[PDB]
């Protein structure tokens, strides 16, 4: 609870409402994103996932679809996700329930 | 919009005194009232005249022999059915989308039934009126700002002036008003794209099939530009269609890029042909990066699809083909692909996006309807929306015109929908008809007439395939299934040249029939040497066609009397009466077709073109020097071994013959012999003078060339 | 008010009788719901009670205590220290070098937008200038004009060059490192 994520909004001119990372704040090459709401997701319970920084990138500005390794280990599995209305990343499950990302503590 | 029709006499008192009434009732609420004398009338009135805007009419004596007739016309058109015994809903009509209000015939009822009427209409006409213009017209009647600019105050100014009174007099009241500033800040923005002005550039964008679509008030000349500056970066390298617009040129001369051209072919006859597709092939662009000096992969290609002539590009093939990111296609000729089947595949935005490349039409919008300077640019894929936009905002107007921004939009208003669609099907078939008409006065005809330049038969609507194995259109080892020729442009020939492209020893240069149309007020749209194009439009009525066509079968009629050049063409009798106060029309012909068959003029048009003239520096380069005012003149004959620094435009064939930084030498002669051979043959006959942009005519008649100063 | 050839003696009576009724409408206090419907339409229960006195209090003692004509005259005589010039900085532009940060985080990096302010309506920041400590002030005003314009709807806030996101922060574009 004592983080979320805040995406950044990305002005400019292009066809999408595009979305930022964290500037320098966050700069891991693969960092890993914790859960408020732990999932079901593919047949097990997942607190945290890690993503390749730059795969989160691209899809936070030119969308698509977007992979992630469950609880940090295993295959890059898809994944339901979207950017929020309050601004935060949520993972959806099969019965798309939500959940919002954070990223760990120091 | 007031004419109601009513189509009845129906031999009973309680259904005729009823309708006396209504007549009555809506005469009185300012209807005008017309009688179509049978059912047939009633059918062309509507076809003919969109005034007519409503039709009553007894049910049960017209339903089934109206109603569909009606809906197939216009199916918006309020009807007003009144009922007798057996009208009633019958199942059969419960599957028919139609727009009914039912009505009784009744005395007393036209006050009440009218105001639904009229009602009805508003909401008719509210509903296709598009919502930017309606709410000008909703200020223009209630607003009440004074004590405001502009200073003419709604023209008020312009009354008390004589002077003033003579454009405000003929504009009137409602053009002065509606020359509006953002004062009037309900209308949204155009720079935020926001309010009706979004509702706009989405019916566009969906209408003409891009993804985006933005409004240019300053024609495709400041289209290009705001595309160009995007898109071509300072060092790089642009391919660029030799067949380029002055305004590429202008851009190029701001911009650091080198470009490696794009090479069209070309006939005896001058018509430009298709880059072919080897100019695509990444192992030919590979090539010329090789052979350009300081050349570098291309990051921006602009091809101009179609021709002027009608060769459309196989434009899938391209789109797979041409290994360059960003390519626009200027295609200012072509912007109503969208409208007919027998495009696809051959423009730009036809299909879906391209992977990996974003595409561009720029589009002049004024072979449509539209006022000048209306240009679209439609975009298909992305820009960065905030510095296109800031480069979009750099280059907007100071004040823009609210009207030519609505003429634009009402333009797409007229053409909308079926009778637009109707319209243009209509000048198709007339197109075909028009044809077959030149063939049969031909063959009415003793001696020589007028001929089409087109395929044997056409036996087939459609833009007609040229084929390497035909000869009616003199090109040479042409691709097959490339090219296709729009109907709707009619190329006439007038006698001079043989089918090989060889000349006649008889012939009538294009520009004494252009002279003689001239006199009666009748334009070409365009002439060659002996060529003359007629577009038949949605202006084209009978009248106009019959007036042509007679006008056509006068010329030869008074050619072949031999008509004194003093009666036949008086103005330019009176612009030298001795000169011309005993020459005969043939005579006038014979001398400059001699000079043409004697200079050979055709040959030698074509060879100066086949060559380029040497890079010596680049355009950009030699405007550097210009830029410190580095420039002196020399004349025409001192120019082998000098740097130009203007461009040399030549009139004909009105394409640029020497660019600034190129130089004339022994391998581009011809260039030279070509512009002092134009020099002679128009120095002969008053009104026949020679015209060169680029050269500067000296007092003494001798022409200068601006260069480089060493 | 500009005295122009189209004002006539009914424009001047209009305006001279409009300028005593606004005088007379203001004393009497009138209801903000009945002195400016269209405005109270914006927000029936935000301005349903609100005199017009008390529109103008607020608004005022805002401008009073942020002390604004002091920071606004303090922002626009120090100048931003310039980088590069605007066509450098275009340059970097021209490759698609940009990337936008927060206002708060604009001290130190270099500028890709002119930032047009209103008020007063005159640039505060040129492509390729930067915010340092001798030009602090710039930053201290922007950050004062987002938060005395953030009280009243119909009041906003309003700086060209920097971007108001969904969440209510506002961006600005620079040079990316």
């Amino acid at each position: 609870d004592k983080t979320a994520l805040t995406v950044i909004r990305l002005g400019g001119i292009f066809s999408r409402r595009q979305q930022y990372q964290l500037p320098v704040n966050v700069t891991a090459s693969t960092l890993t994103l914790l859960l408020q709401k732990p999932l079901k997701l593919h047949d097990m319970e997942v607190v945290h996932i890690s993503f390749e920084r730059s795969a989160l990138e691209q899809w936070l500005s030119k969308g698509g679809e977007i992979r992630g390794k469950l609880n940090g280990i295993g295959f890059a599995q898809k994944l339901n996700l979207e950017v929020d209305s309050a601004q935060h990343l949520v993972v959806r499950d099969v019965s798309l329930q939500g959940s919002t990302l954070a990223l760990p503590g120091s | 919009m007031n004419v109601i029709a009513i189509l009845n006499h129906m031999g009973v008192y309680f259904k005729e005194e009823p309708i006396r009434e209504l007549h009555r009732a809506l005469e009185r609420l300012n209807f005008q009232i017309v009688y179509p004398n049978d059912r047939d009338d009633l059918l062309k009135l509507i076809e003919n005249n969109a005034r007519l805007c409503g039709v009553i009419f007894d049910w049960d004596k017209y339903n089934l022999e109206l109603c569909e007739e009606i809906s197939k016309m216009n199916e918006n058109l309020p009807l007003y059915a009144f009922a007798n015994t057996y009208s009633t809903l019958d199942v059969s009509l419960n599957d028919l989308r139609l727009q009914i209000s039912f009505f009784e015939y009744a005395l007393g009822a036209a006050e009440d039934i009218a105001n639904k009427i009229k009602q009805t209409t508003d909401e008719y006409i509210n509903t296709i009126l598009p919502p930017l213009t309606k709410a000008l017209f909703k200020y223009v009647r209630e607003g009440k700002y004074t004590f405001c600019t502009p200073g003419h105050m709604g023209g008020t100014a312009f009354q008390k002036s004589p002077v003033g009174s003579l454009f405000y007099d003929f504009f009137g009241p409602n053009t002065m008003k509606s020359d509006i500033s953002i004062s009037v800040s309900e209308l949204g923005s155009l720079l935020d794209h926001s309010g009706p002005h979004k509702e706009a550039e989405q019916y566009i964008a969906r209408v003409f099939n891009a993804d985006r679509s933005y409004m240019v008030t300053n024609g495709t000349s400041t289209a290009n530009k705001i595309v160009g500056m995007y898109s071509a970066p300072a060092g790089s390298t642009i391919l660029i269609d030799r067949n380029c617009h002055k305004s590429l040129t202008h851009l190029m001369m701001m911009s650091d890029v080198t470009p490696i051209y794009f090479r069209p072919t070309r006939n005896a006859y001058g018509i430009l042909g298709g880059i072919p597709q080897s100019e695509f092939q990444h192992a030919t662009i590979a090539k010329r990066v090789k052979e350009t000096p300081n050349a570098t992969w291309p990051v921006h290609a602009v091809i101009t699809n179609s021709t002027y002539d009608g060769l459309l590009y196989n434009t899938d093939f391209i789109k797979k083909t041409l290994d360059v990111k960003s390519i626009h296609f200027d295609s200012a000729w072509v912007p109503y692909t969208n409208f007919s089947p027998i495009y696809e595949g051959k423009c730009g935005m036809s299909g879906g996006r391209v992977e990996g490349k974003v595409i561009y039409e720029t589009q002049s919008t004024h072979l449509l309807a539209a006022f000048s300077q209306a240009s679209m640019i439609h975009v298909k894929g992305d820009v960065n929306e905030e510095t296109f936009n800031e480069a979009y905002m750099m280059h907007t107007t100071t004040s823009p015109h609210y009207g030519i921004v609505a003429s634009t939009e009402t333009a797409a208003a007229m053409m909308k929908g079926n009778a637009g669609k109707r319209l243009i099907n209509g000048s198709i078939e007339r197109a075909i008809k028009f044809r077959k008409e030149i063939k049969r006065l031909r063959t009415e005809s003793d001696g020589w007439f007028f001929d089409v330049w087109q395929p044997d038969h056409i036996d087939t609507t459609e833009c007609w395939p040229l084929r390497s194995d035909s000869t009616w259109h003199g090109f040479k080892n042409i691709d097959n299934e490339h090219m296709y020729l729009d109907p709707i442009k009619v190329t006439l020939l007038t006698p001079g040249m043989e089918k090989d492209g060889t000349m006649s020893d008889f012939g009538i240069p294009a520009s004494i029939v252009a002279k003689y149309l001239d006199e009666h007020g009748i334009v070409v749209e365009k002439t060659g040497p002996y060529n003359l194009l007629f577009l038949f439009s949605i202006g084209i009525d009978k009248t106009k066609a019959l007036s042509l066509l007679r006008a056509l079968t006068d010329f030869k009629r008074a050619f072949d009397l031999n008509l004194r050049v003093k009666n036949m063409l008086p103005s330019l009798y009176r612009e030298d009466p001795e000169f011309y106060e005993n020459m005969r029309i043939q005579e006038l012909a014979q001398n400059i077709h001699k000079l043409i068959v004697h200079h050979n003029l055709p040959d030698l048009m074509y060879r100066a073109f086949e060559v380029l003239p040497t890079m010596v520096m680049t355009p950009y380069a030699a405007f550097q020097k210009e830029l410190h005012g580095m420039t002196e003149e020399v004349y025409l004959d001192e120019m082998v071994g000098r740097i130009n620094a203007n461009m040399i435009l030549p009139y004909p064939p009105g394409v640029p013959l020497v660019m600034p930084g190129e130089m004339i030498t022994e391998e581009s002669r011809p260039v030279l012999e070509f512009l002092q051979m134009l020099c002679e043959i128009g120095a002969h006959y008053p009104g026949f003078e020679t015209d060169i942009h680029g050269a500067y005519r000296q007092a003494d008649g001798r022409y200068t060339v601006k260069v480089l100063k060493e």
